[PDB]
């Protein structure tokens, strides 16, 4: 029953804060787990196998993601509003697909990892990221919602 | 029904789609060369050349996907053996990585030419 968005992706970027770094949780993330309230495990099987293929996508779209993501962060003053504005102008059409979906989510994970990870980033840009990632990305829960969940999406 | 009308199908859909994002980076090139665009002007075709690249990704993905399903469909109805299921799927993802490339490419030329017009 995994019709959250905001759940999944928050279990990802936390499954994903394990892989990689200093493997430690950055606070913003685990505030964002406690106030959802996140019920999926980092470890629940859904979680685990869009991981899999989120990884994949970055690894095979690795310097696009560092060049769109390097843009984006030049402004970190309305970095929340500048993520709906980015998800809107993928999806306003009201035509997701599963590739559409799973780029933007591995864009938001490479993004978290990025932030998360580099010490010189500032808590409120990561906090501003985070919570914008996640208020977007529930957009796509009427969609989903129609497929029967992220589970039976995957499974064609 | 046979592996060279899968890969066709799915060639001809990974250069439409890298098509129309390297349309789309040239309307924006073309905004962003116009006089007395400001400052809020200039993000708004940063955010949507994020969402083309975005898109276009989304939509390789979608494409290869799809023709991967078409291939087991043939497998599964007994019309290609092993060699030429994996061969089939060893051909679908070249395709996916020269997409791949040329949407990388046409990223760079686009922020080259943001950077000095």
């Amino acid at each position: 029953s995994a019709y959250s968005t905001r759940e999944i992706l928050l279990a990802l970027c936390i499954r994903d804060s394990r892989v990689h770094g200093n493997g430690t949780l950055h606070p913003v993330l685990e505030l964002a787990a406690r106030e959802t309230p996140l019920r999926l495990s980092p470890e629940d099987t859904v979680v685990l196998r869009y991981h899999v293929l989120l990884e994949e996508i970055i690894e095979r779209n690795s310097e696009t993601f560092t060049e769109t993501w390097n843009r984006f962060i030049t402004h970190t003053e309305h970095v929340d509003l500048d993520f709906n504005s980015v998800f809107l102008e993928i999806f306003h059409r009201g035509d997701p697909s599963l590739g559409r979906a799973l780029a933007w989510m591995a864009w938001c994970m490479h993004a978290c990892r990025t932030l998360c990870c580099n010490q010189s980033t500032p808590y409120y840009v990561v906090d501003l990221s985070v919570r914008g990632m996640l208020e977007a990305s529930e957009g796509l829960d009427g969609w989903i919602h129609q497929q029967g969940g992220w589970s039976t999406l995957i499974e064609d | 029904a046979d592996p060279k009308k899968v890969l066709d199908k799915a060639k001809d859909q990974a250069e439409n789609r890298v098509r129309e994002l390297k349309q789309k980076l040239e309307e924006l090139y073309k905004e962003a060369r116009k006089l007395d665009l400001t400052q809020e002007m200039r993000r708004k075709l940063e955010l949507r050349y994020i969402a083309a690249m975005l898109m276009a990704i989304g939509d390789i993905y979608n494409a290869i996907r799809q023709a991967k399903q078409e291939a087991d469909k043939l497998k599964k109805a007994g019309l290609v053996n092993s060699q030429q299921l994996d061969e089939l799927k060893r051909r679908l993802e070249e395709l996916k990585e020269e997409a791949s490339r040329k949407a990388r490419d046409y990223g760079r030329e686009f922020q080259l030419k943001l950077e000095y017009g």
